[PDB]
RNA sequence: UCGCCCAUCAC
RNA sequence: UCGCCCAUCAC
RNA sequence: UCGCCCAUCAC
RNA sequence: UCGCCCAUCAC
């Protein structure tokens, strides 16, 4: 278990922004991997961004969650970075992955941003 | 003038008589190492000081590159190694160290010859992690091994398992002692009990209540002893390896990119902060100056490479590789900024093994 | 809880009254960029051990990452910007610094902003050298100047070149006068004068023996007093830039390879002496270990590289330029060591720039 | 000035110097270069040690004096690298050259040795 | 090619 | 049970 | 391809 | 009085 987290969290909610991904991808406007998650999170136009619980060395990721308090953002953590990667459609790992339009997602991603907004507290 | 020593340094006078000596204020042995190798130490300055306010000048050392440090700092210093305050010093301590000088000269002469090797692994809190892993797992092999060495000696003289409760102690007397009727009053000082204990052990050499071991059966049972003697010193070679390599400190920066560079990149970034904040992109352009302003401004080709052109695999480099190698170590730097910001562990022969791997990739493809 | 100023840290409780205050240590840009930045410094670490004797074991800071290296420290830290004790220091600064208090906030605020840009030479204290021939060449040619100033300004007050013998004092006199009937008592004790030297000057303005030159030529001798006091304010500039540059003094080894490398050629040559003693065609080869043993003992093969092999062009490039890099950094090399023990000056940019134009020649060649 | 030159030579005995380089040349055994003055001033009997007026930096033979005092070696200096350089036989320069045999140099060397010894003392 | 010191063990 | 020579590829 | 702050030289 | 681009070459 990582150093980054903020707060604790089951499956609920993690399962939710998995499949947001799954969705945003071929409907809306995404970004993956850290250093595009980075970009996206450094100019704010990610509306919401997807880090992993298994990073390694786990360093990388480390400045997600206070640069997104820094320009007031949601941020949520998943399972396993070669997961996410395949959720992001690509074929090795990613560390992050960051939403810029939500396309279909958008009362799906609206609910994880008021829903992680009860734990950001 | 002055002589140099192990039990704190010394000046005397033309005829050889003591003028003042003073203890040193840090460990010994790294007071040593830098004497010995000719470099001066704050307690050598303040006995200086003191020979200089009581009005002397002629200040002749042993040693020819102390003399340098001392003149080259601003020093009247000169250079005899048979001067008469090691002649002195040197031919009886007895008359100013004391008549057990010997145990101080072997106390700290031991350690500098212990200490005399330099130490520079690659991710050394990790490899200090096992050997903690490694005294957890000692003394769990200890409580398994003398748990069988009691349970077979008290076959043979059970009078003693509740009365020696610590572990080692019952190991010795097996190991040493062995055989029961080996004991006697004076082998149980010379394994270092109290009359207060000796009074029982010797109470049950007249009427213990186990059974015969013969004298090659409790050999297998000293065997046993003398092996788990081996592991209290490797319990000891743990806590000397501990005791040195647990109060180690070294920054990624410094290692990955060498410190003169890291310390200009931190700058352009703003801070520490910043470059442990900022994505690889950005931190691949830093103080690249006007070729940056024209990208922007005028709308050119962005440029390759910041500050980061003064890596030592890039600066020198052929083109076919040096933007190759640029986008790889701004994404390695980023990583080494991070760890020494959010984390304050050292990792950083890794990282340069894995843009190793990376570089001898490059040439494999172009 | 606890908050920081131009001048100190002061601790308030959650009622809002005054616990403790410290003032800093070293010099105040050089502590406060440490604390605006989020890092710890030694006088508020000390401060905030002194609320932890006193018995406080909840604290609130100011800045978050200076928050978050608290709690990394091991205490209950958290960030609220709004609290008594910053509200209070910058609400009402005359209260703790007195109706002055800008002036304090103006002295270190110009000084961070001199701060927050890197600073790194590779010919430091040559550039010391080259200011130093400069002060000396202005002093100089102030000399000259204020030489033509007397002797022209003599024309039309020659009553004047006696009475003020002060150099800098004649020029700023000139600088702000112009012509001679702008002389009051105001601007001569504006000027800081003497109401003694004041008894004078005017006593001569009303009985001067001088010519006349017209309001259109005594303005070209004002100009030439205000290019003195120009070439005044560059000499200070000088002394100034000395003020800041003894303080970027640095070893060589460390830039031309850095410790990983230099740490490990001084502990396989024993010594940096030792090292320094030592041939390009040993240096080489330091740390090859069983290499070296048997080329010596087994008459084997010559050791190709030592140590230096992770060096940023070997372990890492074709067979080819494995061999050629190998004696050219070992040359380099037992320069720095020579450099780095016998004198400690710095150099070794040039050092670097000599080891790009051999490997770039070995790249012009393989 | 440079810190190595610690002794005033005179008009005599520097071409002496130069000479015994001449002629150790073909018929002594000799060193050229100053990381081959290195070794063959620490290893073996070295006979004389012969080094430029003008090496820069200095601080490349400032080692070779006091690596003289700690083996009981005599040395000598000669007005420029590029004629110590000559000397040897290189059409490049030398900041230092070494004799471990002297060939026909052996009676110059014998008189070098003779008069520097008192001169320094 | 040729030697010198070193721990630990043998036929 | 083990070594040596020559030819050759990647970095 | 465009925005603002800003020095310096000039009409 | 001032600027740009294609092909080829190099670190």
């Amino acid at each position: 278990k990582p150093s980054y987290v903020k707060f604790e969290v089951p499956k609920e909610l993690a399962e939710k922004a998995l499949q947001a991904v799954e969705i945003a991808r071929d409907t809306g406007k995404i970004r993956k991997g850290t250093n595009e998650t980075t970009k996206a999170v450094e100019r704010g136009q990610a509306k919401l961004v997807i880090i992993a619980e298994d990073v390694d060395p786990e360093e990388i990721v480390a400045h997600l969650p206070p640069l997104c308090e820094e320009k007031e953002i949601p941020y949520i953590y998943v399972p396993s970075k070669k997961e996410l990667g395949a959720a992001a459609g690509i074929e090795v790992a990613a560390a992050s992955v960051a939403i810029i339009e939500p396309g279909k997602a958008r009362d799906l991603v609206e609910e994880i941003a008021m829903k992680v907004k009860e734990l950001m507290k | 003038f002055i002589s140099e020593n192990v039990r704190g340094i010394y000046a005397f006078d033309e005829n050889g008589n003591l003028i003042e000596k003073r203890y040193f204020t840090d460990k010994p042995e790294k007071v040593l190492d830098q004497l010995l190798k000719g470099e001066i130490t704050k307690d050598l300055e303040e006995l200086l000081n003191s020979l200089k306010e009581k009005g002397y000048d002629e200040f002749v050392f042993e040693h020819p590159e102390l003399s340098r440090r001392a003149k080259e700092l601003g020093f009247s210093a000169t250079t005899e190694f048979p001067n008469i305050a090691g002649e002195r010093l040197r031919s009886n301590p007895e008359e100013f160290l004391g008549e057990n000088w010997f145990e101080e000269y072997y106390k700290v002469g031991v350690a500098l010859t212990r200490m005399r090797i330099q130490e520079q692994s690659g991710a050394r809190d990790k490899m200090v992690i096992q050997a903690i892993e490694a005294l957890d797992d000692v003394d769990k092999v200890i409580n398994l091994l003398v748990a069988r060495l009691r349970e077979w000696y008290s076959l043979h003289f059970p009078e003693l398992d509740e009365l020696l409760p610590k572990h080692p102690q019952y190991v010795a007397f097996v190991k040493t002692v062995g055989h029961r009727d080996n004991i006697n009053e004076e082998v149980l000082r010379e394994l270092g009990l109290s009359e207060e204990k000796i009074k029982k052990i010797l109470e049950a050499k007249e009427k213990t209540m186990g059974a015969w071991m013969d004298q090659t059966d409790i050999e297998v049972v000293r065997q046993l002893a003398e092996e788990i003697d081996r592991l209290y010193q490797l319990r000891k070679k743990l806590e000397d390896y501990i005791d040195r390599a647990m109060d180690d400190v070294a920054p990624n920066l410094k290692a990955l990119v060498g410190a003169k560079l890291a310390a200009r990149l931190i700058s352009l970034a703003g801070g520490l902060r910043e470059l442990a904040m900022m994505p690889s992109s950005t931190i691949q352009v830093l103080g690249a100056e006007k070729a940056l302003f024209r990208h922007l401004r005028t709308g050119a080709k962005p440029p390759k490479h910041g500050v980061i052109y003064q890596y030592p695999a890039i600066n020198r480099s052929p083109w076919w590789q040096r933007g190759k190698i640029a986008r790889a170590l701004a994404g390695k730097l980023a990583i080494a900024a991070r760890v020494d910001y959010f984390s304050g562990e050292y990792i950083a022969e890794e990282l340069k093994k894995e843009l190793e791997a990376r570089i001898r990739e490059i040439k494999e493809k172009y």
